[PDB]
């Protein structure tokens, strides 16, 4: 009984799981990340003792 | 920043500091003389000397 069952219209029950699994890892952001500052003002000054 | 509003302050910082960096090295080659170089100071090298 192949044709009275066509893949047309055989619906099967995937299981509930997507393969999202990619590179997340961001230490580089991580670390420096609960010390993000966000300003109300567009730039950045600071002083530096060059010499 | 509070390092620009004293001038002076900051700059009075900057001569301990780098006051305070002359002396460590005066105080290790100095042969005694004064000559903005070495200031007098006999340091380590003029004290005890500098070869066997």
């Amino acid at each position: 009984l192949t044709n009275l069952t066509p893949t047309e219209l055989l619906a099967n029950k995937a299981v509930d799981y997507l393969a999202n699994s990619f590179l997340v890892e961001t230490p580089m952001l991580g670390l420096l990340a609960n010390r993000v500052i966000n300003q109300k003002q567009k730039a950045i000054e600071w002083g530096a003792k060059v010499a | 920043i509070s390092a620009v509003r004293d001038p002076v302050g900051t700059a009075i910082a900057d001569a301990f500091d780098v006051l305070s960096k002359k002396i460590n090295s005066v105080l290790y080659t100095a042969s005694g003389v004064a000559d903005a170089t070495n200031y007098g100071i006999f340091g380590l090298d003029a004290a005890a000397g500098t070869t066997v």
